[PDB]
């Protein structure tokens, strides 16, 4: 049974995302352009990202417990999931008609070949497509895909956690929540194993953000790259 | 280890 307090953390959540997502993606206009070994996507996407942590810090900011962490803390988790949490809420844009991630516009619309042009190869976009693919076909109801990126947000196994009990507190109420929600809101066929296969998306994650910080820490490597990079992703991904 | 844009957007 989802008790009052599951479904007020839901709420919130979703809120939050609602707050923090702008599904006309009209922001889009302030980014460097897009330009389809030259990686001339590479400062429309580092843009995209750039604003899109901000986006995540602002979630972040409103999950139930995030805030009663130490600054040290917040900033651990943050700089250690935001790949990840990109990653997903970019599930949304993404569409299985073309494998592509689709902002509204031809011009804001990017396959495989832009991310390469961003610096990427195959050995992160294989598998960054596969569980595009993955995502997409387990249709979450909205609940479950807010439920799921907080649940990636707060972790207390990242490097660096420092109360990792508090940690590990905050994130077992918001898992509680997600397995009741299944339980309780998500009729079958869609909802066999589905716990189990959101906490699988948390693991491939894992390995999508230990391949993204080897291939950035490449690119930034080079100086002609890391000055088209912005502050912000300098400060979260490393320098 | 200083995150100051990252502090200032937590507030
Ligand atoms: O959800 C929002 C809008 C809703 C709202 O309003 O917020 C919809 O937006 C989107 C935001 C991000 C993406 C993505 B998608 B996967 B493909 B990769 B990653 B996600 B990120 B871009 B596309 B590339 C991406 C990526 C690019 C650059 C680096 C890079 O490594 C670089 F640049 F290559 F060096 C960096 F350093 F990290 F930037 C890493 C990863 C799509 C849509």
């Amino acid at each position: 049974k989802l008790s009052e307090e599951q479904q007020h953390i839901i709420a919130i959540l979703l809120d939050a995302h609602h707050k923090t997502y702008d599904p006309t993606y009209a922001d889009f206009r302030d980014f460097r352009p897009p330009v389809r070994s030259p990686l001339s996507m590479l400062p429309h996407l580092a843009d995209l990202v750039s604003y899109s942590i901000q986006k995540v810090i602002g979630f972040a900011k409103m999950i139930p417990g995030f805030r009663d962490l130490t600054s040290d803390d917040q900033i651990v988790l943050l700089k250690s999931s935001a790949i990840e949490v990109i990653m997903l809420r970019s599930n949304q844009s993404f569409t299985m008609d073309d494998m592509s991630w689709d902002c509204g516009s031809q011009d804001y619309k990017y396959d495989v070949t832009d991310v390469s042009k961003a610096g990427h190869t195959l050995e992160l976009i294989e598998p960054l497509i596969k569980f595009q693919v993955g995502l997409k076909k387990l249709n979450l109801h909205e609940e479950e895909h807010v439920l799921l990126m907080a649940i990636c947000i707060v972790s207390p196994d990242r490097p660096g956690v420092q109360d990792a009990k508090l940690v590990e507190a905050i994130q077992d109420r918001l898992s509680n929540t997600l397995q009741t929600y299944i339980r309780c809101r998500h009729p079958p066929p869609g909802s066999h194993q589905l716990y189990a296969k959101m906490i699988q998306k948390l693991a491939d994650l894992r390995s999508l953000n230990e391949e993204h910080s080897k291939q950035y820490r490449s690119l930034s490597f080079q100086p002609e790259n890391s000055m088209k990079l912005t502050p912000l992703v300098l400060e979260v991904f490393g320098n | 280890k200083n995150h100051p844009m990252l502090m200032n957007l937590l507030k």
